[PDB]
């Protein structure tokens, strides 16, 4: 088994610099090219950098020559991508890969978790989740409405995952300068409003949990 | 002192998976007398071959290695592989070599099944210098001292067929020998683990 | 330099026949590589050179042709390719991908879990308001989201989340806030979505009011 | 010149049904390629005449 765990990712302001790392398990380390995969949620994909197991080779693209810095260690088996000069056209998800070799060309056989790194300057600044109820039925979807936070990572739990059947979290949408999504949990009406139903959302950036009691209107 | 030379030891171990692409890249053998990888905690000792033990009392080595991969399949593992021996020296981007690639230099294919499981690859003496130094009993790198004489990468040249009442995979031992083969000037040095 | 063309962008198959995607390129690409992008997780071996598969995947895939056209056969569709696809050459600098093919699932048409909710009262003090209409188990995933307010209809300040289809009931969902200010929020009382399904011929309305409690 | 050259592999399944088109290979053209040893002695020529071993 392949565990490649990304290290690295946040908020780093444009024109900074930032040090990715990935590790390698189980595997032999000089044979196996590692490389990066960049995601972005729009498009892609594009692919940006590869230092192979004797350090003397490089091979970088037309666009990120130069900039980005790919190096390998034969002791902890950890990579290091060295970043310097970013701007929004690198604000996306980091990937790390392996490549090995086939009769003509090659592949990348497996890939990691990811991290991300959001490549912008405001503050970082914890959510205010605002609750959303009807002003009747056998089958009430309730929700929460999830706005105020810049970085990327966060996760709406729904009174520890005892509603876990209807939950529908909708990825953000980014408007004046704030992501907001939501999340619709579908609530029987023998439990709301006549016991708990809360929205717990933890923002890991900020370490910040509000918990969000829905009420009757 | 050729007895404990010729004699093939275990100097190193490497399965082979069916779940590979074919032209994958399985094991590169450093070839030298000094290359070992074995352990043992019980008791707590690190395996040096009989072979490298010899080698290592002096500076320069030279000889004909011959490596003896031992495969363990059943009779009906069927497939091939490439051991596929690059010259020069210790460190070229030898991994960057394709299969088609590898298939310009001088190379040998073994089927997995057949009657016989072992084959006896017999190493050229391919190198600048007509010795090689023990480099290992310095501690830095330089052009012109060395270490091996050539990499040996196993190739994935063809899957592993088979049904599934045996096994999925099939383990390949690296027996170490040589013929021909000459040291001298003399010295102590105990060897290190190549952990590849 | 070189850039692949793949001309599937959005699929939605049923489960049980066949589907065939195409990456291309504007010059001659020996081999194409391919990977499958699931929710929340990385792409893993998919296929290789031209008809390679991988060797943990079911065998009801294929990849077949060479040079400009690059054909994915899959015989029989089934329920764990909700997914998004790409593309891969080994030929010049870049390395680039494909655009993105998305293959989803074709289900019998529903209609949407429409709910509109007003904006939470410690909102309403923070100076603005947000009219949010949910939606919930609807296919086809296109659907057309309106605002009739007060007789005028404003499609300005709508915010619009999709989802991917769910691995359960097969469905999708989709939010709309109308995002507003405190008094202009306080300047209607009817606040209408609805949503244009191809079944019903009349989109479904559901409203409140403002002034209401 | 005489040195096995691997032109091409392929990995044939059992979803091809009867007299299916595995393969459609080139000899000469796949052996006159740079990535094999024969590119030496082909590159600084125009005219051959030669005999073709297949395995």
């Amino acid at each position: 088994e392949v565990k490649l765990v990304e290290s690295g990712g946040g908020l780093v302001k444009p024109g900074g610099s930032l040090k990715l790392s990935c590790a390698a398990s189980m595997y032999n380390f000089q044979h196996y090219g590692m490389s990066w995969v960049r995601q972005t949620p729009e498009k892609r994909l594009e692919w940006v950098a590869t230092i192979q197991t004797n350090a003397t080779y490089t091979y970088y693209p037309d666009s990120v020559k130069g900039r980005f810095t790919i190096s390998r260690d034969n002791a902890r088996n950890i990579l290091y991508l060295q970043m310097s000069s970013l701007r929004s056209g690198d604000t996306a998800m980091y990937y790390c890969a392996r490549r090995d070799n086939i009769e003509c060309h090659y592949y990348f056989d497996y890939w990691g978790q990811g991290t991300t790194l959001t490549v912008s300057s405001p503050k970082t600044t914890p959510p205010s989740v605002y609750p959303l109820a009807p002003a009747a039925a056998s089958m009430v979807t309730l929700g929460c409405l999830v706005k105020g936070y810049f970085p990327e990572p966060v996760t709406v739990t729904w009174n520890s995952g005892s509603l876990s059947s209807g939950v529908h979290t909708f990825p953000a949408v980014l408007q004046s300068d704030l992501y907001t999504l939501s999340s619709s949990v579908t609530v029987p009406s023998s439990t709301w409003p006549s016991e708990t139903v809360t929205c717990n959302v933890a923002h890991p950036a900020s370490s910040t949990k509000v918990d969000k009691k829905i009420v009757p209107r | 002192f050729t007895t404990w030379t010729s004699i093939p030891t275990l100097a190193a171990q490497f399965p082979f998976n069916a779940s590979d692409s074919v032209g994958q890249q399985i094991k590169v053998i450093p070839v030298d007398p000094y290359f070992f990888q074995m352990t043992n905690t019980n008791p707590d000792q690190k395996c040096i071959t009989a072979l490298a033990s010899i080698c290592q009392m002096f500076c320069f080595w030279r000889g004909d290695l011959v490596f003896d991969f031992q495969v363990f399949p059943t009779k009906y593992h069927s497939g091939r592989l490439l051991f596929c021996f690059v010259p020069g020296n210790e460190l070229i981007d030898v991994t960057g070599i394709t299969l088609k690639q590898a298939t310009t230099a001088p190379c040998a294919v073994m089927d997995i099944a057949g009657v016989q499981s072992t084959l006896r690859f017999r190493v050229p003496w391919i190198s600048d210098t007509p010795y090689r130094v023990n480099r290992y009993t310095k501690e830095a790198h330089q052009k012109g001292e060395y270490t091996a004489i050539g990499k040996l990468i196993v190739y994935c040249y063809n899957r592993l067929t088979s049904p599934s009442n045996v096994a999925h995979h099939v383990r390949v031992n690296v027996y170490l020998s040589a013929i021909n083969l000459e040291c001298f000037a003399p010295l102590y040095h105990a060897m290190d683990v190549t952990t590849q | 330099d070189i850039v692949l063309t793949q001309s599937p962008a959005i699929m939605s198959a049923s489960p049980g026949e066949r589907v065939t995607m195409t990456c291309s390129a504007h010059q001659y690409v020996s081999y194409m590589h391919w990977y499958q992008q699931k929710s929340g997780t990385s792409p893993k071996r998919w296929i290789y050179d031209t008809s390679r598969l991988a060797d943990a995947i079911p065998q009801r895939f294929s990849g077949r042709g060479s040079g400009t056209s690059y054909s994915l056969t899959i015989s029989s569709m089934e329920a764990e390719d909700a997914a998004t696809y790409y593309c891969q050459q080994w030929q010049s600098n870049p390395y680039t991908f494909g655009g993105g093919t998305k293959l989803e699932i074709k289900r019998a048409d529903a209609a949407p879990t429409v709910s509109i909710f007003p904006p939470s009262s410690e909102q309403l003090t923070s100076g603005g308001a947000s009219v949010v209409c949910f939606l919930n188990n609807f296919y086809p995933k296109d659907i057309n989201v309106k605002w009739k307010i007060d007789g005028s209809e404003r499609q300005n300040g709508v915010l619009n989340s999709w989802t991917d289809q769910d691995s359960k009931d097969s469905t999708y969902s989709m939010s709309s806030t109308l995002t507003l200010t405190k008094d202009e929020y306080e300047r209607h009382n009817s606040y209408t979505c609805e949503a244009t399904h191809k079944t019903s011929t009349s989109p479904i309305v559901k409203s409140f009011n403002r002034n209401e409690c | 010149g005489e040195k096995f050259f691997l032109i091409h592999s392929a990995r044939w399944l059992t979803t091809h049904a009867l007299f299916h088109e595995v393969a459609k290979l080139d000899v000469v053209k796949l052996l006159y390629n740079e990535q094999f040893a024969v590119q030496g002695l082909l590159r600084y020529h125009t005219y051959a005449r030669f005999g073709i071993e297949i395995q």
